[PDB]
């Protein structure tokens, strides 16, 4: 095995020195190609706005002082070498979550004949990505992993995107590359756009670390099908009992009933939909808009169920019917609203004719609370025409501007440039 | 000056670690463990995990570590540490998680004729598979499964450690360091040496030491706070039979308010007990009987409900019905006068609609009673049988039934 | 290159890192602390602890790392690995976890002259202890104490970093636009720096960085205080439904409950803490406290309207309060043969009359409970929107000093 | 041992543990992998990670620690720490919450002929995709891709020790039944790389969970809540209990929905069959609310303001209580004289307006007992086709 | 610095920290150790833990490390990695969660006369028996005991620095009170090792518990729905309702008995006398939901079978409303139309005496709600004065 020689003869006998860069004089720069590949894209945890991720990390460069003639040496093309042996590129992921920077698994590096050397390793990173719950669950994300080299300047490094060949004519890697034998396609993110970019901040110096580095966009759309199926929809069958809840009669004794449980059912919906995202205030989120304006409906309806029953158990011994409530809700809105449509026998007299006019004095009683019951299914037949036409277009319009809602097409607004891998630049 | 200095000079100098300590060829090394346990410090249901608290007492001879005390000013035991010695990989094998050696490495007491003594200090999480068939008034028997992770029964010889010439076959416990759980009383604590015979003696699985843990759960906190309120609110489901069955009565919201508060302490059983499917818990066995029972219940105050509001308008009551259920179980004079003979006749036909009702509200009070007594007797007997054979769940006499030897000091 | 490779062996021939630079005996080495921030990451309030994605300045002169640039090809400054070089041991003596030192141990920058710089970067988890008063209408005074955790003020002499153009202290946490995010729940304020000693220990001093920092409640108004205030609505409205309908019970016992609830799972998110009440809390147990006076009065007001004569005598005052005075001001105001059918008759007839005297008694306390239940209406109306807006009045009034007073 | 640390010293003084064990740099080290399955510690379904605890079985054989054992007293076999020889670098390809290589230096045995054995456990916390349709009876399929990470198939080769994973060891795991498991070797040329394959071996286990927890935690009270539907139509409207019975159903039925959310994966690839079913159910139980305010408010029906249709005393007071079977349903002289002939036709319009009324009340009872026929035949259909 | 850069070469030069630093084999090494507490991170009271943010003060002398500073400019105080020199294996015996042994290797000081101080950094999580038996008003006493593992007293002896542990610089937890905190010295003898002492030191602290944050979210609510239980008395039964409240008590006790078992640890040695109350609470909603259901049948007694008995009738209209002085209770075709009225009279007798006999039954229920309502308040406010020895009254 010449290996053994040939290692030896680069890192023994020619005394290679980990620490310094692979430079022949301190003024030249390092280039240090970077490229990423997804794996798979783990979870992205919206409470903790962190996005897991299994990635490949591929770097590359050059080292002159691991060069050699693969004729001197069998002919030996290719050579694996630990990374604690040779001098390596400290990229660092600068958003992470927890306190890892670097890469999981160290593995060996490749070198050729002619100084490449190349360096994949797999790292699960855990990066910050701020949420926009704007239009939660229809909702599209743009999470980003930035990647600096905090170990040298700008004047020592130079940090790039990785280049390919396709006819001789080289073009940068401006995305994450999604290799199909080694991607696991998420079952709730679909990724729409994954680009690339080297950034620089010409307000720093090259004097130091924070003058540039290259960050791997990934604008990930949510599929809606679980949230629609499981969330959307009972909310939106338990709201419009509460618009039904008008059609209860009064003497039924369980309109406020109906209306307080879909109430509270709605409730117990917000505070789930509460527990799922981050607690931050940029924006509320569109369900969570929905479930305000329903609850607050509902509560409209509970509070017109009790003007309802109010007014329908009202009687002549406590209330007068004026001619102006009853001329409105028993003339006007029930046709606007087409709503459906010897001394012994002296006593006896006497006591028969007492008897007549109390059954007469009950009848009219009775005729007053009649009307009284009309007026109460005139006022909840309105209730119901003026409340759930606002509910089911409240709805419909909630739920419609979230589902017009996608990714913008382009990253990078001001870019015309797809970012795509079909289309190199 | 500290002689200890040049003899342990003298000693690790020329001492590989990585070499097992064999004299000759054919030598086994006799490993000696003995497990002293200071805290059982919980038995984690969800995770089915045993943590403990517990010295491992390990020893072995090393014939390199050998001096004469003469040549040393009398030293006849030094304190090496252990990193710098050959120790053997005894490791926990049933580990929850990744910890197969012990958390602390102490230092090894080695004495002048080369016996090695490590007493290291270790958290150790082990799997118990654990048993709700009877909870919570379970025992549970965890294990702590102890055997050489490099060398096989041809180099090491795992074995218990025997003072006295006695081996100590159990967990040993030293009263000057050890805490009550106050949740598991430990009732047999035995120590036996394992084959897997399906190996041979290499392998390095053919033998293991295995330190037992039959815990019984002190289940007084369970009662109290889980069990008694369980019942007392699932008794509530008999007095539907004694409120009135008609508007206001409310024997559907009773029924259906108690349904929802077993419901209730079903999710507060599920915190309690592992996910696993092998068993259902006891308590978890009453609560779905109780449930069940509520329901019947529920069906039984809509069925009464709708015989007592039964009119002659909607349902003819039957002269079998009736009897089964009441027998067994329990100018202007002439214009004047017809107006007063209509009114009479009119108030008869409405007296005789309401007794009509007042005989089927009869029919559904002697109902509600029959199946009151029927749901009380079930009800009753459903909770005796079940935390009576809760109480029923004895920890076995020997810590093996087939061994007549109780494993005790 | 090769000559980076004999500067590095000629530099570190003698040099021991496990000797702090002091060319002479007594020497103190002074060492510049900054910190720049580039994420608030969590402010967590149960374990009251503060996680930050933070970069520590550092910088310090060593005398042992000196040389000429020009013998060595014009090498004016060289990046080395942090552990081969002596560095103060600055630690974040606050951390509430067992992480004191960095996490990231980038390479010093070491300039020709001594002058060495580190800027590693951490995730600190520091302990902020939280002023749970005002939650979530609150502001927190989170710090990060920085001192040597081995060198005391006789040994290295802490002060602050210098900004870009070394002439002027940095007395703030610097903060890069290009690098930083916003957290989203919480705007930064305050963040000046402060060096602190200790009168009774001589030898202590440190290098503290202030977050005064905002809390952006827009989260918890939305998911806590209108549902809650929708449920003190339907509170006040149980005094308007009739006794006759039979739900005033349902309806009250319905917003106890929904906002019992609401409390239980509010006591998540606010700190355990025993000092204060936050505001939140306070709230609700305002409202819920209403609430159970609700379902009392109702009560009282089911039991008056269920009276009658068989069974209650009105005692002189009821009726001189709730029949006379208050209603006003409530504007609520209100042949043998035909000789037995004669006396048949005179029963029925008298029956009448008597039906319509306790009916007339049993009408006068129903009209009762109607105005006391009006009364009730426009009291608890008053107390819930008066108490509502004290309450939140007094939340809004709640801003971190101009001054963060270090 | 004095004979064995000779040894030792010997084999690797000159011994330099970053070549691969070839004679020459142009053949390739054959490794024998096995994959021994010793638990499976968790199955996370939310997060979609499987958790297992295994033993990965490596076998290659290194020239350079070979020996004679006569010139050593005749030793065989030494065991050897991992970290003083080369290691072959499987990596776990789909790892998700742990690491990617072996963590465990544990010590390997070394034959003098210098065949190795190493065999160091591990916790693998690999992805699994989980399949949500037939929760809580459903069968998980996900696997684990070992590789060997920076050597290429011509430099390091792996080949499975056994067709299968070895569960000989294997601890019951109470929540899962391994049903099948297998090994698959594979050659992947990936984009990095394209010139030379890459060799890996997955193995995947097809566990069946037990489904008894959720039975009776979830299925069997939401078959209760369920079953307790049907009641409300049984239940007269003058009870003025039908909504109560109905909305705290749906309640229960949501509420349970609900928690049925909390334990699968918020992947929308497929809809559990339980949680389209428990939507059903409530699609099923807001039907019956809504024909039963229909129903409670015929009941109520005044007469004064509603007449009842012919289309409705046709059908429903004609047609189907014929239809249906199994149920049992069908001076001042003047002035007193004036006033007791009011009476009298007072009682006239009382008594019509109450026949009336008592119409309306029967088709709500005809109504209800056909929503109750209805429910009983859905369950009935129901329940006879699961069995 | 030259000086001593050459110190701490000479200093380890040929320095072994494996050995004790002892002049002789016989000698023991005197070790004062000294606890200081920073910060009470956490009182796990399900888990039975105790997070402590602490430092751990030893101090001992090692003749090998002396030096005169006259050879050395004067150097009289150095810093060395710990790492470097012999360090006691100080453990911490009832660790339940943490290290056993210091893990945090920072530098000591070492004077020129061979003087060592080393204050490493440590967050202990040790066992921490809980006594739930007055949560939330508990105090509690929980320790950190300390020794040398493998040396015995003859070997390298500890001893403490004062009384008590250090807690100068100790952060106020805003959840507990320190009460007292002593160290104490023990010998103990280990069955292991039965011939020679082993040196301990156990810190302990009585903690007390600041319990206005558990009275505010969870007493007081409890307490509320306690009150109005007995509120249900004063409902009528013609309101058709108190099964409403009283099964709403109901639930919501239950819901917080959920709290109040996931709140504290599930340990039988001592019954939690919040989990006590809770209990005697939901025996008395049950008792209340018993006799109001008693109540609602008595109410709704059909007195055509039914009659009243004589001593109900005596007892509940008799004796017991003169009792209740704040109650405000009460204490041709022509005979055929003859005919016709003669039924009504008699059906209006009839319903009269009916009607009348029902009343009765109804004055009997609101008298018996009178009694229960006044026993039931008597009960309540009985109760909330002594729970806790009267602790949640007096706060
Ligand atoms: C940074 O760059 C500026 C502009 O070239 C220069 O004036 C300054 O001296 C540099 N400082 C350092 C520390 O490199
Ligand atoms: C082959 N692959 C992509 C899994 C890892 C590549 O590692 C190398 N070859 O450096």
């Amino acid at each position: 095995n010449e290996e053994e020689r040939l290692i030896n003869d680069l890192l023994i006998v020619n005394k290679y020195n980990k620490h310094v860069r692979p430079v022949k004089h301190n003024n030249e720069v390092v280039n240090i190609a970077l490229s990423l590949t997804l794996s798979n894209l783990i979870s992205l945890k919206e409470t903790d706005e962190t996005l897991t991720s299994n990635v490949w990390m591929d770097h590359a460069w050059y080292d002159h002082r691991l060069t050699w003639n693969a004729s001197e040496y069998s002919d030996i093309s290719i050579l694996r070498l630990p990374p604690e042996l040779v001098w390596i590129p400290d990229i660092v992921l600068q958003n992470n979550n927890d306190g890892q920077y670097h890469v999981a698994y160290f593995c060996n590096v490749l070198v050729r004949p002619n100084g490449y050397v190349t360096w994949l390793p797999p790292a699960i990173f855990r990066s910050s990505c701020p949420i926009n719950v704007l239009y939660f669950p229809f909702d599209w994300q743009n999470c980003s992993l930035k990647f600096t080299a905090l170990n040298y300047d700008a004047n020592e490094i130079t940090m790039d995107l990785m280049t390919d060949t396709i006819d001789g004519k080289d073009y940068p890697i401006e995305w994450i590359i999604i290799d199909p034998e080694a991607f696991t396609e998420n079952g709730e993110w679909e990724i729409i756009h994954k680009p690339a970019k080297k950034n620089i901040y010409p307000d720093k110096f090259p004097n130091g670390t924070n003058y540039q580095d290259v960050t791997f966009y990934l604008i990930i759309r949510r599929k809606p099908l679980f949230y629609v199926i499981n969330f959307i929809t009972p909310c939106v069958l338990i709201s419009f009992l509460a618009s039904l809840a008008f059609y209860l009669p009064a003497e039924s004794g369980e309109k406020m009933s109906t209306a307080i449980s879909v109430l509270l059912a709605q409730a117990v919906f917000l505070l789930l939909t509460s527990q799922r995202l981050p607690e931050t205030a940029l924006a509320v989120p569109l369900i969570g808009k929905y479930l305000m304006f329903i609850m607050s409906l509902v509560t409209g309806v509970i509070v017109n169920c009790g003007i309802v029953l109010n007014f329908h158990f009202r009687t002549p011994s406590t209330h007068v019917l004026s001619t102006r409530v009853k001329q409105i809700f028993l003339e006007k809105l029930p046709r606007i609203l087409h709503m459906s449509r010897h001394d012994e026998i002296k006593s006896g007299i006497d006591s028969t004719n007492y008897i007549v006019k109390q059954i007469k004095e009950k009848n009219a009683y009775d005729e007053e609370v009649g009307n009284w019951n009309l007026v109460g299914q005139t006022i909840d037949r309105l209730s119901m025409f003026i409340i759930t036409p606002v509910m089911v277009l409240g709805t419909i319009f909630i739920f419609v501007m979230g589902n017009f809602n996608h990714p913008p097409a382009k990253p990078f607004e001001g870019d015309p440039f797809d970012y795509s891998s079909d289309h190199p630049r | 000056e500290n002689e200890e200095g040049r003899l342990i000079e003298k000693l690790l100098g020329d001492y590989d670690k990585r070499i097992i300590p064999a004299k000759t060829l054919d030598h086994i090394i006799d490993v000696t463990l003995k497990l002293t346990l200071t805290n059982l410090i919980s038995l984690n249901e969800k995770e089915e995990a045993l943590t403990t608290n517990v010295w491992i007492e390990i020893q072995w001879n090393d014939y390199r570590l050998s001096w004469n005390t003469s040549e040393y000013e009398g030293i006849d035991l030094v304190r090496i540490p252990s990193e710098l010695l050959w120790l053997p990989d005894v490791v926990l094998e049933n580990n929850v998680d990744g910890q197969f050696e012990v958390a602390y490495y102490a230092n090894v007491l080695v004495y002048n004729d080369g016996s090695m003594y490590w007493l290291p200090p270790a958290i150790y999480r082990s799997t118990c598979p654990i048993a709700v068939t009877y909870f919570p008034f379970d025992w549970q028997n965890c294990s702590l499964v102890f055997r050489s992770q490099t060398y096989n029964a041809h180099e090491v010889n795992l074995q218990l450690s025997a003072e006295e010439g006695e081996a100590v076959e159990w967990i040993h416990i030293d009263p000057e360091d050890f805490t009550e759980n106050g949740e598991w009383t430990i009732r047999h604590r035995p120590a036996k040496k394992n084959y897997n015979w399906q190996l041979t003696k290499d392998d390095t699985d053919f033998q293991e030491i295995i330190f037992f843990l039959i815990i019984q759960r002190k289940p007084l906190f369970y009662i109290i706070n889980i069990i008694a309120p369980c019942v007392l609110i699932s008794s509530l489901v008999v007095l539907v039979y004694f409120l009135p069955a008609q508007a206001g009565g409310q024997k559907c919201t009773l029924s259906i308010s108690v349904l929802l508060a077993q419901t209730i302490f079903l999710f507060l059983i599920a915190q309690k007990v592992p996910e696993t499917s092998l068993n259902v818990p006891l308590i978890g066995k009453y609560l779905i009987f109780v449930m069940f029972v509520s329901m019947l219940i529920v069906m039984n105050c809509v069925i009464v409900l709708n015989v007592s509001l039964r009119t002659p308008n909607t349902h003819s009551l039957s002269e079998k019905i009736k009897h089964l259920f009441l027998g067994f179980l329990p100018p202007e004079i002439k214009s004047c006068v017809e107006a007063c003979n209509f009114i009479a006749k009119s108030t008869k036909e409405q007296n005789d609609s309401g007794s009509e009702n007042e005989n089927w509200v009869l029919i559904g009070k002697v109902i509600d009673k029959a199946c009151f007594w029927i749901a009380l007797l079930l009800f009753s007997i459903g909770t005796l049988a079940i935390f009576l054979t809760g109480h029923f769940n004895q920890v076995p006499e020997f810590p093996f039934p087939g061994d007549p030897r109780k494993y005790v000091p | 290159s090769v000559m980076e490779d004999t500067l590095l062996s000629v530099l570190f021939e003698t040099y021991n890192p496990k000797v702090r630079p002091a060319q002479t005996v007594g020497d103190k080495v002074t060492v510049r602390v900054g910190l720049t921030l580039t994420n608030l990451l969590i402010l967590n309030e149960k374990i009251e602890e503060m996680t930050t994605n933070v970069f520590l300045n550092l910088a310090w002169t060593d005398y042992r790392l000196q040389w000429d640039p020009a013998a060595y090809e014009g090498i004016k400054d060289l990046r080395i690995p942090s552990s081969d070089v002596w560095q103060p041991d600055i630690v974040l003596m606050n951390n509430n976890d067992g992480s004191f030192e960095i996490t990231l141990h980038v390479n010093v920058l070491v300039q020709h002259t001594g002058a060495v710089s580190w800027q590693p970067s951490a995730i600190y988890r520091s302990s902020c202890t939280i002023k749970v008063m005002y939650f979530p209408f609150d502001w927190q005074n989170c710090t990060m104490v920085f001192k040597s955790y081995t060198y005391d003020t006789s040994e290295v002499t802490l002060q602050h970093a210098l900004d870009a153009k070394g002439e002027r202290e940095v007395k703030e946490i610097v903060i890069n636009k290009d690098a930083f995010t916003e957290n989203g729940q919480w705007s930064i304020e305050h963040k000046p720096s402060r060096k602190n000693w200790r009168s009774d220990d001589p030898s202590y001093e440190d290098v503290t960085f202030y977050l005064i920092i905002q809390r952006k409640p827009l989260f918890y108004i939305v998911y806590t205080i209108i549902p809650c205030i929708l449920i003190s609505i339907l509170a006040i409205l149980v005094f308007y439904l009739p006794p006759d309908a039979g739900e005033k019970m349902s309806l009250s016992i319905s917003a106890l409950l929904a906002v019992t609830v609401f409390l239980l799972l509010l006591a998540d998110k606010v700190p355990e803490t025993s000092l204060s009440v936050p505001i939140i809390i306070r709230y609700l147990m305002f409202i819920m406290i209403l609430v159970a006076f609700s379902v009392i009065l109702s009560v009282v007001v089911l039991n008056l309207h269920h009276r009658s004569p068989n069974t209650h005598t009105m005692p002189n005052w009821i009726r001189q309060i709730f029949i006379e005075t208050l209603p006003p001001f409530l504007w609520i105001q209100r042949p043998q043969d035909l000789k037995e059918a004669v006396e048949a008759i005179k029963y029925i007839a008298e029956q009448l009359e008597s039906a319509s005297e306790f009916d007339d008694l049993k009408k006068d306390w129903q009209y009762v409970a109607m105005v006391a239940d009006r009364l009730f209406l426009y009291v608890f109306f008053v107390i819930c929107s008066i108490g509502t807006f004290s309450i939140f009045l007094d939340a809004s009034h709640n801003v971190p000093p101009d001054n963060p007073f270090a | 041992s004095e004979h064995e640390t000779r040894l030792v010293a010997n084999l690797l003084e000159n011994y330099n543990k970053v070549i691969r064990p070839v004679e020459h740099h142009t053949h390739f080290v054959d490794i024998t992998v096995g994959l021994q399955l010793i638990q499976l510690i968790s199955v996370d379904e939310v997060n979609q990670i499987v958790e297992t605890n295994v033993r990965l079985r490596q076998q290659w054989i290194d020239v350079r620690l070979r020996w004679n054992p006569a010139d050593y007293g005749g030793i065989k076999k030494i065991r050897l720490p991992s970290d003083d020889v080369w290691l072959p670098d499987l990596v776990l390809y789909n790892n998700a919450d742990g690491d990617f290589a072996i963590v465990h230096m544990t010590k390997l045995l070394l034959d003098y002929t210098g065949k190795i054995m190493w065999t160091p456990p591990a916790i693998f916390k690999s992805y699994c995709e989980i399949i949500v349709t037939h929760f809580p009876f459903d069968q998980q399929n996900c696997t684990m891709k070992l590789g060997i990470w920076t050597y290429d198939g011509t430099k390091v080769s792996i080949s499975p020790e056994s067709d299968r994973p070895d569960l000989s060891t294997f601890m019951e795991s109470g929540e899962w039944v391994m049903k099948d498991y297998r090994g698959w070797k594979h050659w992947v040329y990936y984009t990095c790389c394209p010139d030379t394959p890459y060799l890996d071996i997955t193995y995947h286990f097809i566990m069946q969970r037990i489904p008894l927890y959720f039975v009776v935690n979830v299925i069997i009270p939401c078959l209760l809540f369920s079953f307790l539907t049907g009641l409300v139509f049984y239940l007269p409207t003058d009870s003025g209990e039908k909504m109560t019975l109905s909305i705290s159903v749906l309640l229960s039925l949501t509420v349970f929905l609900l928690v049925i959310v909390e334990l699968i994966p918020s992947t929308s690839s497929a809809v559990p069959l339980i949680g389209k079913y428990m939507l059903f159910t409530m699609i099923f139980v807001i039907s019956s609310i809504i024909i039963t305010v229909v129903v409670i408010n015929t009941h109520h029906r005044s007469p004064s303001t509603h007449t009842m249709p012919q289309w409705v005393r046709k059908i429903f007071i004609d047609t189907i209580p014929n239809v249906m079977f199994f149920s049992t349903m069908k001076p001042d002289v003047k002035s007193a004289i004036e006033g007791v002939k009011y009476i009298a036709e007072h009682m006239k319009s009382d008594e019509e307006s109450s026949n009336a009324a008592e119409e309306w009340k029967y088709v709500a009872m005809v109504i209800d007992h056909i929503l109750l026929c209805v429910f009983m035949l859905i369950c009935i259909i129901g329940t006879v086709s699961v069995f």
